[PDB]
């Protein structure tokens, strides 16, 4: 508990597949 | 003079990951059959992903493993010996329809830290390409951490989007059969 974890939703990741 | 990060900085991942490949030689020791590369940003993940063979294009008997940097994709590792895995068993037909997208979703779950705090229990995932049926599994560090293990399994099954009625099981590594099958049981199910 406690900690600024870097979290990415699938949409965010997929939108940069080719970027 | 302060450039805007969003314009030129790569999107960092919570963890640095390492991709491994396994080529069955039948003769050599399992361990003797290798690291591909590592990455710790979204852009670098895709650059690697986009130039390697899709799991469904690999020869039967090969594996792809994505584990947090420092954790070898084997039972003996400090972070896996007391752990286990959520196993996804695919039929032969699913090689065409679900293998590749299931593996990609697994990857996105890992690097994206999709299990919230319980993501710290995640070690990695492995996909086995086999003629009798492909398998995908997410390995966790401690088989006794019910809260973490059950939540991970639940979110994982949801993310894959397979029929909710289908049940998957979690087996600890220290319990793998050592005889000829000796009933390999599940500690948890979701
Ligand atoms: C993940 N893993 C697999 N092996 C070896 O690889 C064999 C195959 O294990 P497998 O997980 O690759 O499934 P496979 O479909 O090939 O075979 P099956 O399910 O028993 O039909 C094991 O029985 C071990 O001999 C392993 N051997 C060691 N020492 N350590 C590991 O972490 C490890």
């Amino acid at each position: 508990p406690g900690g600024t974890r870097i979290i990415y939703d699938r949409k965010f990741l997929l939108d940069r597949r080719n970027s | 003079e302060v450039a805007n990060p969003e314009h030129y900085i790569k999107h960092p991942l919570q963890n640095r990951w390492a991709l491994w490949f396994f080529k069955n030689d039948k003769s050599k020791t399992w361990q003797a059959n290798r690291l591909i590369s590592k990455f710790d940003t979204v852009e670098d993940f895709w650059a690697l992903y986009n130039h390697i063979q899709l799991s469904s294009n690999l020869m039967p008997g090969c594996d792809y493993s994505l584990f947090k940097d420092g954790i070898e994709p084997m039972w003996e590792d400090e972070k896996n010996k007391r752990g286990g895995r959520w196993l996804i068993t695919l039929n032969k037909q699913q090689r065409r329809s679900d293998l590749d997208r299931f593996w990609l979703e697994t990857l996105l779950c890992l690097i994206g830290e999709s299990f919230d705090d319980y993501s710290d229990d995640v070690c990695g995932a492995v996909v086995n390409v086999r003629a009798k049926g492909d398998k995908i599994a997410i390995w966790t560090t401690e088989c006794e951490n019910r809260e973490a293990v059950t939540h991970i399994g639940r979110v994982y099954k949801e993310r894959l989007g397979l029929p909710p009625k289908i049940v998957i099981g979690y087996q600890s590594h220290a319990d793998t059969a050592t005889k000829s099958g000796s009933t390999t049981k599940n500690r948890f199910v979701v």
